[PDB]
């Protein structure tokens, strides 16, 4: 279907492969057990 | 010295016709005729004269499109490699 | 009575630009040999400087519908708004189109 | 809908914000790493 081609084609040109797999290999911030047993975990509403 | 005509939009009129007409190339400005100094592969200078010679008329061919595509290509062709032969040169 | 767009005419294309507040004309044109890439020649510097509107004309082919397109890939008329029309360059006989590939000037997203 | 809706979000690029605008906007994985610093970095996240 050549629109669907089309608008895949679109999307392709708007979004770069490489920045996909830039942002995927992105780290999170593990949680941490600090002293004492004591779990930090970073506010997910704050980061990635 | 009839000037210059209103300019009208469209594919206009027939008026000049190959090799049928006869013209005389005039320059617009200075209004000299442009003639054959007569002067001695013809090679005979062309000028500019107020009055000119009594034997000035100029027929016209029309190139084929061939030919005329051929000269173009030519002519581009030639400003390409000169540029790239200066550029090697530099 | 005006005039109106009919195919077997040859036709350039022109855009204004108001750069260095400055208004000026510019028509599309196309070298087709040795160099595919379009650009832009003046026009407005006429008296000073003559156009190459020899790479500047283009003639319409086709001026057929969008349906009637799709259909044709699948398997002296008047130009109507919404047909899809062909426009080939009158010096190199080739024809204008949107190249896959892309300089990218800053732009990104276009092609 | 699709369709419909990827026409004019590229009618109107701005709709993309300003990393894949173009016309000097850095990439996905730029904008993703500078709101990773925005968000690890106060001053700049909260009001403050």
């Amino acid at each position: 279907k050549g629109e669907a081609i089309r608008i895949r084609s679109i999307l392709r040109s708007l979004i770069p492969l490489g920045d996909l797999v830039g942002v995927i290999s992105i780290a999170f911030q593990m949680p941490t057990i600090a002293k004492d047993g004591n779990v930090v975990e970073p506010d997910m509403s704050a980061g990635f | 010295d009839v000037g210059v005509r209103k300019e009208v939009d469209g594919m206009g009129t027939s008026e000049i016709k190959y090799g049928d007409s006869v013209c005389y190339i005039q320059h617009v400005d200075t209004g000299l005729w442009l003639t054959y100094q007569s002067v001695d592969s013809i090679q005979r200078k062309a000028i500019m004269h107020h009055e000119g010679h009594m034997d000035d008329g100029i027929s016209l061919s029309r190139s084929q499109h061939e030919e005329s595509r051929t000269a173009r290509v030519i002519r581009s062709t030639v400003f390409l490699f000169n540029r790239f032969i200066r550029g090697l040169d530099a | 009575e005006i005039q109106f767009l009919r195919t077997d005419d040859e036709v350039v294309l022109q855009c204004t630009a108001t750069i260095h507040k400055e208004q000026q004309k510019l028509c599309l044109a196309a070298e087709g040999f040795g160099n595919r890439l379009c650009f832009l020649e003046s026009t407005s510097n006429s008296k000073n400087v003559p156009p190459d509107l020899s790479i500047c004309t283009f003639v319409l082919e086709q001026s057929l519908s969008v349906r009637a397109l799709q259909e044709m890939l699948a398997n002296h008329r008047t130009l109507l708004y919404g047909h899809a029309i062909l426009l080939r360059h009158s010096y190199s006989g080739m024809y204008l189109c949107c190249l896959s590939t892309s300089r990218s000037s800053t732009d990104k997203l276009a092609f | 809908n699709a369709n419909v809706v990827v026409r004019l979000l590229i009618r109107r690029p701005e709709c993309f914000g300003p990393a894949l605008r173009g016309e000097g906007g850095n990439g996905l994985l730029a904008a993703m790493e500078e709101a990773i610093k925005i968000a690890e970095d106060p001053s700049r996240d909260g009001p403050s």
